[PDB]
């Protein structure tokens, strides 16, 4: 299985941007409970969104998540210069395994 | 089968009035007697119901204590006694016949209405 | 419970049907009674139950309805049918009467 | 609490890699599934496997043949062992804790452990610093 | 699943003073008791079986330490009919005078002393109904008693 | 006293339920708020409808209570029969329990088609006689029982002459016995 | 347990035109309804109890919400016999004509107007049996009600 | 119009089950694959022996559905009765669920003495009148019910005059109530 | 609930050689079997229903290598009365002779050949009771047969 | 001879329950310690009372046993019926299990409100007719029964003539069917 | 009790054959009639069964539309009509008494065989 | 269902027993019938049910079997018994007949 | 209703003692016979009970073999035999009449005591 | 089972009441029998069951108790009442008697 994301996403400071994580239609059933992680350069990944629009603690309400059919969307509203990091989508398959997405390099 | 009441009677307000209705043409102990009041020009108003079998009484809420209700199986007589009379108690009183409501363990309640009415007895103060 | 008669009067010429309505405050399952009272006369039982005719009553009078809403219909009214009609529930104590309706 | 990495940096190819992540503050026996994540230099994250306090493991099918994950509740740590290390395995390894739910382990741990908090995120809650493995 | 408990003991059944409130020992004849082995809708028979079971359990089985409920949990359906109390519950819900299992009435011949099977006294508004409101039931019981006496 | 057909006389009898204590539980009612179900002459359960709560946490330990076999087995059986008989129970947060030291304490938060409806129906079936006092004219549907009280508390008590409004009776428990697990939702695939 | 619901109301039971399809009101006498109080294996009696319970529940209890199932779940065993439909299911399994509770037949006297207790029309391989294949049962019913009329 | 003994005329009546709609669920079959069970005149459940799936994961929340109280309680009661009535169910992976938003969707994989046999037996008992058409010729040893379809889906639906093959009837549901938890395996020592 | 199975087949029932231990065909008349359709407390009737259900299931339904008990789990309540075996268990607990459904006794008319409904042979302390300890029950059955003979 | 009323002769018959093997389980007893429950002519369960245990771990892999659908479904049904019929079972560690490779091994620690009493009561009901020889002729309470043995072991076995002390009979199993879930405790708020 | 099947018939192929048998010695209405055809050399073969109580007919699979059965209670006769003849329809036709299969709710099915036959009628083309 | 008769020829001398076999496609619980047809005569019912003998049939004919396999035995063979024998099932419609066997 | 026992027997130890009680006044078959022994100055001791219906015998646990009880319906007698006499067996023997204990499926056990005794018979060594 | 009578001797004056006690080893539910034995005479059944007096027995004697404890009361003692009284259980085999009591 594989989850496809855009190679890179760009946006001006202050606006809202979206990141899409898409799975093949034959892979439905292995695309469940999608969650979004952020990894800054040379630093371990940090969980930012889990399930849908749920945030662990402290992270600002800018990060929102949505899921529709075979697609997931992570929206960052109010972009700043510190949001330049690699964003990953992961899914919990019905075979009790984690599948990691390709990853998007957000640029401001 | 009809019921015969006492008759017209007038007295000064503050006294007590006894009204008698006699039943004939049927077994008196089978059916109870209900009492109805109608003010001149107003609608009928319920007073109470007495069982002729043993004397069990259901009284109207606004007539408890003020009105007493008695039965006599020897002479087939039902009597209504009013102790205090006021200006608004002038009316016509009716003695209706009513079978008791019946309940059973294996069965469903059978409720009854007022079959026959005696001629009214007028009371004026 | 308190029950009210909607028309409270009916100026109707003889010959046609007349309809009278009764509405109860609470549920009264087919335990209604309709009486008539001519001026200077004691009321007599016309209809006991929802739609059962008392003995010795002409078939012109017919009852219908249940629950809260009941109706009484006279098919071919005549001169002797001009009276005051009263509505009673006997589903529970104390017994209640309608305010009455006038047929003229 | 935090998760700390340990293990040799350089590995002779065609040998066995051994890493160990020790936890502080958090207790392995408390719950959660403790697993390993791998990131090749410049590439995307890849999941290796998970272990549970009951001993059951869940591996990546592309890696299931040549990996193993071990647990130790006494010393409160969990370890990774890689067989037949190839030069393609040069990467960064993280130890992470996930609050996933598996039906098998749930239906097993009922009489002894009662019922869980019913608060499952299905996500890697906390991560280790990560250590570099160069072949 | 029909009950199977048969009443102990000529051929009647006697309620002792312990089973009755403010009363002496009473005894019911064979004819009244024999209806308890066939009818599925008699409350008095169910309660009478309950009392008989309690008496037998007290006598035969030894009793000590904490009271245990397992015995009545096992053997509840061999004594009573649960749908009878369900029917009474439904009648209570619908507003009809239902039957709680305290008081019972019966007819008792003045001369011969013959007795009908007791039937339960109905309650409405948390007070017992008066005889004027179920006299038809009593008359029907008298008719049945006369018919039985004929043959 | 009255003679029916001149040959038959109507007589009455009243059953003494306070003699089956040794075989079955007996339920009765003291007043609006307090009802009791007694086992033996020693222990029983008190059911009270109140506005004031006695348990503030949201824990119901039952595996832990079973592991420490300290409670009275009869009372645990009775509360199991009560809880299982609640129709369409689906809000586990509405019930709190406390079993420290072998005691039993259960609290149902009643604050239709809701959990309060089902708990009140089970409660009125349990203490069948005299439970109608607290009806509070809640009738709005088929049953749709409602009450003004906020909590139902079930505790254990020592036996005492504790019921003045209705006589003790085993009918309520014997009725709840049959309708025991008939209305429960599925909570997991493998039961 | 066994059912305890008793049919309401001289002494018979009348099915209104609402309970029947393409038919008018039909009344059954006391001698036929009285069988419904002691027989454990009559489908018509069980359905008649279901209809009576529905009518009484509608008449007395309120109905405002999106209906409910608790009332029928609670009182199902006081109205019908589950082992009856279990027996019909077993007869279906064994490839035998069975009863699906839709259609019933009865014998009605041409002059007297008396009626027997209806028995349900058997169905086999998706279609109703025809009278030629249960004529013996009809003749047995005629014999039974001749004997009943004899007394 | 032949007379039996020249005195008696055979006459028939056929009951209108449909008037029982607002007290009991009414189940009936439309055609080979579509069967319905309606509650009231508003909602109901659609049971389809479909042969292409609609749920692709292996999860089945039931605790979260109960906590987020949004479904119709009558329909949840119906599906609880159905699932609990399945004899000898042990492959939990065979059943998938979906409840988001208050909807009800369950799906059984069905692919003797297997899980498909038990699910089919319960399905035949539920929609008793008119379910034999979907049974095919696969029925074998004792019951050993087999069907060619590869999925059983239960969703909710709005009321509509659907069933034209069999008349509405409450018998199947009233029958599954008795056999509700009589054949279940133990999955843990302490239930 | 209540059992609904009716015995197969003038109107009697015959137990074959396979149904009995060290015996041959034994046939019971119509009048004895007719009691099995109305009584609720006969062990022989439940055993007859079990044997008949087994025979019909073997005849009509197929079979395979392994045995499935789903059928008997489903259809048990339509054949027997569980409260009867509960009653026997209770009598066992209280130290009273009980029935373990193995042996039965009945009365045979020497010339006519009519018999009664067999009753269970009671067992106490692991040994069957001698006839001297239940002679009164035998005499009562004889009296009953005389009574139905004079009718 | 013995003719009653000079005209009637007492006659006897004995039932051969062994011919019900195709449809019902049959319980049997050989001596004090050994009892059996046979299904078909092939398989059955062996119930033994011993001082010697065969399982030394505190495990019961029931969910994993269901996942590996290797056991015989009839025997699993029988042991589920047995375990569910134990009244007031709360000590989960008193029962150990082993289901390796399709086996069915169950062990009960029997060493009054004790687990031994409940397990013994269910055992007497299941193997009813010949189990009283293990009763030990002692009743401490209403139905407290105690035995010297401290292990009850239920294994599988192949069919063999084992009925040296009692005849095969389905009455015990058909008895536990009704009293199957009637006496269990609640272990979770939301079952 | 016997049944007599008309007489032998021979006719050109393509026409209709009308064979009949009158049943005597028993209540005709109680029992139905089943038709069996035996071709020369081959064995018996079933055609269909018609009830004499009301005329209910159960046809063979391959004889539907091709053949018809009727009854006449007044004449106590049963009749078979074959529409189109072909060289393979030459045979001997027998009518056999058969009781209708009986089903009941409280009972088990009782199925019946062909009790008495009638001498066959030969048909040649 | 279809049923066949395996032997199809039993050339045998008078005096000794003869055995005839019938096998059905599906289950036919004791619902078989054996008919005898002498040449030039209509068939007559020998055995109805699995083993019940028709009226007027000599005791030398016996039937046995149930389910799928059935057997007919003649003990004391005689000269008039050299007829054709037919096997019929009446468990379901349409009725089926065996191909017949000629006992010569 | 009375029972009469044998006369006073005395004999050397080591022989066998026979003592019989003959019943009268009731159906001998319907009631069994129990045997009690009383040593001089000591309490009563129970030995056995034999039914007069079929001859079923319940012996005392310490009297098996040494004591034999028989019944004879033709002469209406119950007889007892002692095998090996000893000084500790010198006593007085009483024949008592006891109804068989009754058990039934639908009922409860009915147990009986010794209704009518018989004049003792003395045995000395 | 064994049963012993506690007093074993009542040297009581004539004219006053007497009370005798019996206790059993095991449970003997209302299945006791009191016999009276005059000097040099066969015992006679006084009380059977719990408290039922035998036919022809004067009302002076009365029995009471159950389970394990039983009592026999003589109200107005006479000259003939001086005898030996025996207690017997017949709830289970073998039947057993008490050691007896002397009344003088
Ligand atoms: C089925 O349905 C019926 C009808 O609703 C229902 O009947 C009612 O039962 C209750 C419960 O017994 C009855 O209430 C009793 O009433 C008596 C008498 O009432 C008056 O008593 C005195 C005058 O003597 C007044 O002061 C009082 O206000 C009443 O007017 C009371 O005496 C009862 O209380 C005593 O008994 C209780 C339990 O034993 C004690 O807890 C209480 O303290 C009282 O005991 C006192 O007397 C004892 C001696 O008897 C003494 O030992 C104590 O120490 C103490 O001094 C009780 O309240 C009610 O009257 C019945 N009728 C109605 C119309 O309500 C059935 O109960 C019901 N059955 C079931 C099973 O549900």
């Amino acid at each position: 299985a594989v989850l496809t994301q855009p190679a890179s996403v760009s946006g001006s400071p202050g606006q809202s941007i979206t990141i899409s994580c898409t799975a093949a239609n034959s892979d439905i059933g292995d695309f469940a409970f999608v969650s979004w992680y952020q990894q800054r350069p040379d630093k371990a990944p940090k969980l930012m969104v889990y399930e849908v629009s749920s945030r662990p603690s402290g992270v600002s309400n800018r990060f929102s998540g949505s899921k529709s059919g075979n697609t997931a969307s992570l929206t960052i509203s109010g972009l700043q210069a510190e949001d330049e990091a690699d964003y990953y989508c992961t899914s919990y398959t019905s075979s009790s395994t984690f599948v990691f997405g390709t990853g998007t390099k957000v640029t401001v | 089968v009809q019921l015969v009441q006492s008759g017209a009677e007038v007295k000064k307000p503050g006294a007590s009035v006894k009204v008698s209705c006699k039943a004939s043409g049927y077994t008196f102990t089978k059916y109870g007697i209900s009492w109805v009041r109608q003010a001149p020009g107003q609608g009928l108003e319920w007073m109470g119901w007495i069982s002729a079998f043993n004397g069990y009484t259901r009284y109207g809420q606004r007539f408890q204590g003020k009105v007493t209700m008695t039965t006599d199986t020897s002479t087939n007589t039902a009597s209504l006694e009013v102790r205090t009379l006021t200006s608004n108690d002038t009316a016509v009183y009716y003695c209706a016949r009513q079978y008791p409501d019946q309940y059973s363990s294996s069965g469903w309640p059978r409720l009854f209405a007022m079959d026959v009415w005696g001629q009214g007895t007028t009371v004026t103060v | 419970t308190t029950l009210t008669q909607s028309p409270a009067t009916l100026s109707v010429s003889p010959g046609e049907t007349a309809t009278l309505s009764c509405r109860a405050s609470q549920n009264v399952i087919n335990n209604l009674a309709w009486y008539q009272q001519k001026p200077g006369q004691a009321p007599r039982l016309l209809i006991y139950g929802a739609s059962t005719r008392a003995t010795g009553i002409p078939a012109r009078f017919s009852g219908s309805g249940s629950g809260t809403e009941f109706t009484l219909t006279i098919s071919s009214m005549q001169s002797e049918d001009f009276a005051v009609y009263y509505c009673q529930q006997y589903n529970d104590w104390p017994r209640s009467f309608g305010q009455g309706t006038r047929l003229d | 609490g935090t998760l700390r990495e340990s293990g040799p940096g350089l590995v002779r190819p065609s040998e066995t890699l051994s890493l160990t992540c020790g936890v502080s503050g958090y207790s392995i026996s408390s719950g959660y599934y403790w697993g390993w994540i791998r990131q090749p230099p410049g590439k995307g994250l890849e999941w290796i496997g998970n272990i549970y306090r009951s001993g059951s493991t869940y591996y990546n099918p592309s890696l299931k043949s040549r990996v193993t994950v071990s647990i130790d509740t006494s010393k409160n740590q969990f370890s990774l062992k890689l067989n037949s290390v190839t030069a393609a395995d040069t990467a960064v390894y993280y130890c992470a804790r996930s609050g996933i739910k598996v039906a098998d382990d749930y239906y097993y741990e009922m009489d002894v452990w009662g019922q869980g908090t019913d608060d499952y995120s299905y996500a890697m809650d906390v991560w280790g610093q990560g250590t570099t493995v160069t072949v | 699943g029909t009950f199977t408990w048969t009443l102990s003991d000529p051929g009647g059944y006697c309620l002792t003073r312990w089973m009755l409130i403010e009363a002496e020992l009473k005894c019911f004849g064979n004819t009244a008791v024999a209806k308890c082995n066939e009818k599925h809708d008699e409350e008095f028979c169910d309660m009478l079986r309950l009392f008989d079971f309690n008496k037998q359990a007290i006598q035969r089985l030894k009793a000590e330490a904490q009271t245990s409920i397992q015995l009545i949990n096992k053997a509840v359906n061999a004594l009573i009919n649960d749908q009878l109390i369900m029917k009474n519950h439904l009648r209570d819900i619908m507003g009809i005078p239902y039957c709680n299992y305290s008081k019972y009435w019966y007819l008792n011949h003045t001369t011969t002393g013959r007795t009908s099977l007791p039937k339960c006294w109905l309650v409405s508004n948390g007070s017992y109904l008066n005889e004027t409101h179920f006299s038809d039931d009593i008359e029907q019981q008298a008719d049945n008693m006369i018919t039985e006496m004929l043959q | 006293t009255s003679l029916y057909k001149g040959v038959y006389e109507l007589q009455t009898l009243e059953l003494n339920m306070e003699t089956l204590n040794m075989t079955m539980p007996l339920s009765c009612t003291k007043n609006n708020s307090h009802h009791y179900i007694m086992v033996g002459n020693e222990t029983g359960l008190e059911l009270t409808l109140t506005n004031t709560s006695i348990i503030n946490h949201k824990f119901c330990n039952l595996s832990d209570a079973h592991k420490k076999n300290l409670y009275d087995h009869a009372l645990m059986s009775i509360i199991s029969t009560f809880h299982l008989s609640i129709p369409n129970f689906n809000q586990y947060e509405a019930m709190s329990c406390d079993f420290n030291g072998g005691k039993i304490s259960v609290q149902y938060n009643l604050s239709c088609g809701t959990v309060a409806n089902g708990v009140l129906q089970t409660f009125m079936r349990m203490a069948w006689g005299g439970s109608y006092i607290a009806l509070d004219s809640g009738r709005g549907n088929w049953d749709c029982i409602m009450t003004s009280y906020q909590y139902l508390i079930i505790q254990n008590t020592t036996w005492e002459d504790h019921c003045q409004f209705s006589r003790p009776s085993p009918i309520g428990y014997l009725g709840l016995l049959s309708q025991r697990t008939r209305d429960i939702y599925i909570s997991r695939r493998l039961l």
